[PDB]
């Protein structure tokens, strides 16, 4: 029980790519991100801020949690994750009105290990400009869901699909979504 | 950004005083506050760790104060021995790094009961050619000043201990190539 | 600047 | 279908009335599994499964470990709300509601915080049975919506009103339909 | 207790180096610093294992550090500087990056422009003056190191064949022969005082050796002057009545 619930430190790392993850979460929602590989602080607050954060905090607790990994992986006798079976849900930031603009909201929930293709099918065809994602943001289960967003004008002759594609699923999922 | 700075650079005192060094920071956001002490062949070894939510840290002889908004940590150590006579070094935590200052040299000075100053005039058991002048039996106190004169070498003070007896006496030496005035920048009123 | 946890190593 | 093995770390923060109550739990986890556990509560570090049996052991045989989780409540959680005081905690959107025939859908989308009250109004009597509301829904982008439906049989000129509050408003927003 | 090889170590402006450190048994984390003349120690590297977590502190390309192991770790530094000369310290942790550290002794890093100013010491012993010996019923022996560069020295006294540790005083630093040089030779006194007793008997021995570092074996010298290796150079003097 609590007022707010903040996660300051949501720390990932998987053997897969290898790859990780470093999120400041403060109510369920995604203050900012380090790039792990670019090696910088990447921020989604939906405001102006003088905040700072040096990058190498992540780098460095992501490279003890590698460390950890490596050794919990051998006294599990190698004991994997389960590929979990995603959910997806595609609908819309605002009511839809045709010829002014709106934003499609795809949410693949409950996704485990976190890696996924998550791409946007214009009749039938891989779109590329408007789209945006978000981070692996953390669920209380101790899995994951994401969000991928694309700005389009709604009219009455464009059919879209979420493509999500995941281990989980034995056939590249598509959810329907029509004006 | 984040330097740390140590006020007392040099610190030359007698035995089982109570003395202050204290520390300076720029940047606040800071992780962890330590402090150690450094002697010339082991190293660092670690006196205090305080917390960034700590204003005190209390242990032993040592005492250390944080005021993280005002960039100053404080170290008070009492009753100091010659024991704990080293340099000082206070770090500070960014997170990612350790951030060090430049370090307090300490040197706590044993107490001579009975000093007995004067000078002598050594011999060399190589060739009897070679001269060296002696100064031993002096205070604590007395500071020992380098010759004005560029040819003639004048070493600072140390302090030998004598079996048993817990008798010491500091030494310095002065050579060239008489060992009359040779201490020219040392006269009598200290 | 924000403050994050941090995590320590196991015995390897 | 390729093996994958993941760990996670978790340091969460519980706040309750401002920072009166702050409760910080750090999680170790393996494959969604929490192995170990440092409760402020408890004070030192606690086994979650058999893998973190030797763990919780072995840190709290540390004691520089144990006061840098202990004071990590206060370096780690009170630190962060105040700078949580000037910027997210001052956030607020004002919700658009708009109302559409199908079964009548009050559509509240694109509002800050999520605290919310929605209510259906016929001929200014409240509606209750009949009344489907969503759960809310989160955007992702720091903005939520929610549906709330009204089962209807409309007669003569029945006005339908749906009556919304929220933090950011100071008069609730009563949208109509005649 | 955390070991670092070598003590010491002369190089010239072009060669390769390599740094030693043996960690405490069971720390994880280690660490690698630098520090100069009158300055606090400076970060370098943090391993977490075998992999490091931290290179930010490394400052040029020259600079590698490697783990092979989670344990033993080497500081190779290649096509090395005047200014790469310093004193590397090595550390170890059983926490994260905030824990307590533990350092080592550390390595005396000195890069030389050239080696042909290398010179070892000369030393002579003084023996004690009849002046203090009537006053005091003390007898102050002097050792004097002179004429040595650079400034890895040490200094011991040995008497009837047995290293002393009591009654023994020696410099903390050398003195600079002329201080305006920067290639000056440098001295480091020392002191013994014996009992005059003790001194007044024919039958003791006194030899002070001073442990210069030098050049290596494989630093080939091509000058008039005798290779300037590492060396011990003594000097000794026999008690008087």
């Amino acid at each position: 029980v609590a007022d707010h619930v903040a996660s300051y430190g949501v720390n990932l790392y998987q053997s897969y790519g290898p790859s990780g993850q470093f999120t400041h979460e403060f109510d369920g929602d995604e203050e900012f991100y380090v790039d792990l590989e670019r090696k910088e602080t990447v921020w989604k607050l939906p405001l102006f801020h003088r905040l700072r954060f040096d990058p190498q905090f992540a780098l460095t607790n992501i490279a003890v949690l590698k460390h950890n990994l490596n050794i919990l992986i051998k006294r599990s006798n190698s004991t994997a994750a389960t590929n979990e079976v995603p959910e997806v849900t595609v609908f819309s930031k605002s009511p839809v009105t045709l010829g002014q603009p709106n934003t499609l909201i795809c949410l693949v929930d409950n996704i485990f290990p976190p890696v996924v293709n998550i791409t946007w099918l214009s009749n039938g065809h891989s779109v590329t400009e408007g789209v945006s994602e978000t981070s692996f943001l953390s669920k209380s289960d101790h899995s994951f869901f994401k969000i991928s967003y694309l700005t389009f004008l709604p009219s009455a002759d464009e059919i879209y699909d979420c493509k999500v594609e995941h281990w989980g699923l034995d056939e590249p999922l598509l959810k329907h979504w029509e004006p | 950004k984040q330097e740390v700075t140590q006020i007392p650079a040099a610190l030359s005192v007698p035995e089982g005083e109570n003395l202050v060094l204290n520390c300076s920071f720029t940047d606040s956001a800071i992780y962890n506050l330590q402090w150690f002490r450094q002697d010339p062949g082991k190293g660092l070894t670690s006196l205090l760790l305080i917390q960034s939510s700590q204003r005190e840290q209390t242990s032993g002889r040592l005492n250390a104060s944080l005021d993280k908004s005002s960039g100053r940590s404080t170290l008070y150590i009492a009753a100091s021995q010659p024991g704990d006579s080293a340099t000082y070094l206070c770090a500070v935590h960014t997170g990612a790094r350790l951030m060090f200052g430049d370090g307090t040299q300490l040197v706590v000075k044993p107490n001579i009961q009975n000093p007995d100053p004067a000078v002598y005039q050594l011999r060399d058991s190589k060739s009897s050619d070679k001269s060296v002048c002696l100064f031993t039996d002096f205070d604590s106190q007395t500071n020992v000043s380098q010759s004005k004169d560029s040819d003639v070498y004048i070493t600072d003070k140390c302090v030998l201990d004598m079996r048993s007896m817990d008798f010491k006496s500091n030494s310095a030496v002065a050579w060239s190539n008489a060992c009359a005035n040779a201490f020219n920048n040392s006269i009598i009123p200290e | 600047a924000p403050f994050s946890e941090q995590e320590q190593p196991v015995l390897g | 279908s390729p093996e994958d093995f993941v760990y996670q770390f978790k340091g969460m923060c519980y706040f309750t009335n401002g920072t009166e109550r702050v409760r910080l739990v750090s999680r170790s986890i393996y494959n969604r599994e929490e192995i170990v556990r440092f409760d402020s509560d408890v004070g030192e570090f606690r086994a979650v499964t058999l893998l973190g049996l030797p763990a919780a052991e072995y840190w709290n045989s540390q004691k520089d470990i144990l006061e840098r989780k202990r004071a990590a409540v206060d370096r780690v959680c009170r630190h962060n709300y105040q700078l949580e005081l000037r910027t997210t905690l001052q956030r607020r959107v004002e919700p658009t509601v708009t109302i559409s025939p199908s079964l009548l859908v009050c559509s509240v989308t694109d509002f800050y915080p999520a605290q919310i009250k929605v209510r259906w109004f016929r001929n200014g009597q409240e509606e209750t049975a009949g009344v489907v509301s969503t759960p809310l829904i989160r955007n992702g982008d720091w903005t939520f919506q929610i549906l709330v439906m009204l089962e209807m049989t409309p007669q003569r000129g029945d006005v339908y009103t749906c009556h919304v509050e929220h933090p950011s408003l100071q008069s609730p927003i009563t949208v109509e339909w005649r | 207790g955390v070991s670092q090889t070598p003590s010491n170590k002369v190089t010239e402006k072009g060669k390769y180096v390599e740094l030693r450190c043996d960690p405490i048994s069971g720390h994880t984390a280690l660490y690698w610093y630098r520090q100069s003349l009158g300055q606090g120690p400076e970060f370098l590297i943090y391993f977490q294992g075998t992999g490091a977590a931290d290179d930010s502190g490394l400052p040029n390309d020259r600079f590698f550090a490697v783990r092979p192991e989670g344990s033993v770790s080497t500081l190779k530094i290649q096509r090395t500087e005047r200014g790469d000369s310093a004193v590397y310290l090595c550390a170890s942790s059983h926490g994260a990056s905030t824990d307590t550290q533990y350092f080592g002794p550390g390595t005396r890093l000195t890069v030389l422009e050239d080696l042909k100013n290398v010179f070892p010491p000369e030393v002579a012993v003084f023996e004690p003056s009849e002046a203090e010996i009537s006053h005091t019923q003390k007898a102050t022996l002097v050792c004097l190191a002179t004429g040595f560069f650079p400034d890895h020295v040490e200094l011991s006294w040995w008497v009837n064949g047995k290293e002393v540790h009591s009654g023994v005083c020696t410099d903390p630093q050398p003195l600079k022969e002329q201080p305006a040089l920067n290639d000056s030779r440098y001295a480091l006194s020392s002191r013994l005082r014996v009992s005059a007793t003790f001194w007044q008997n024919p039958r003791n021995h006194f030899r002070c050796q001073v442990q210069f570092y030098g050049l290596s074996e494989n630093d080939e010298w091509t000058q008039d002057r005798a290779k300037p290796v590492t060396q011990i150079v003594s000097a000794e003097a026999w008690g008087r009545a």
